[PDB]
C-alpha cells in the first residue's frame, strides 16, 4: 500500500511525460530528460514504460 | 530500501543543482562578490583553488 503511492507518482510523471513530451510539444524547460532535450518516444517495458 | 530512496533523492537533488553548469576556473569569490550594487559576499561563499 506504500509502494502503490510511488507507482502512482511514477504514473502521474509518465502521464505528464506522455502528454507534454510525446503526445504534444511543451514550452517548459528542464522537465523532460535533463535539459538540452529534443523529444521522446515510448515503448512498453515490463511493468512500466521505457 | 528507505535509505536507498534517500540516496537517490539526494543524487537527483544534486544533479538538478549541477547539470549544465560550466564555470570560470579563475573565479575567486573573495575577489568577485559584487555586481551592480548587489551584495554577493553573504550569498555565495569561498570558491576557486586557493
Amino acid at each position: 500500500l506504500s509502494d502503490i503511492t510511488l507507482i502512482k507518482a511514477g504514473a502521474s510523471r509518465a502521464i505528464e511525460k506522455v502528454n507534454e513530451c510525446v503526445k504534444s510539444q511543451s514550452p517548459r524547460i528542464n522537465f523532460c530528460g535533463n535539459g538540452n532535450h529534443i523529444l521522446s518516444l515510448v515503448q512498453n517495458a515490463p511493468y512500466g514504460l521505457l | 530500501e528507505v535509505n536507498d530512496l534517500l540516496d537517490i533523492t539526494q543524487l537527483q537533488v544534486a544533479n538538478a543543482l549541477m547539470q549544465g553548469v560550466t564555470l570560470s576556473s579563475n573565479l575567486n569569490t573573495n575577489l568577485h562578490s559584487d555586481v551592480d550594487n548587489i551584495d554577493f559576499k553573504s550569498l555565495l561563499g569561498c570558491l576557486g583553488s586557493q
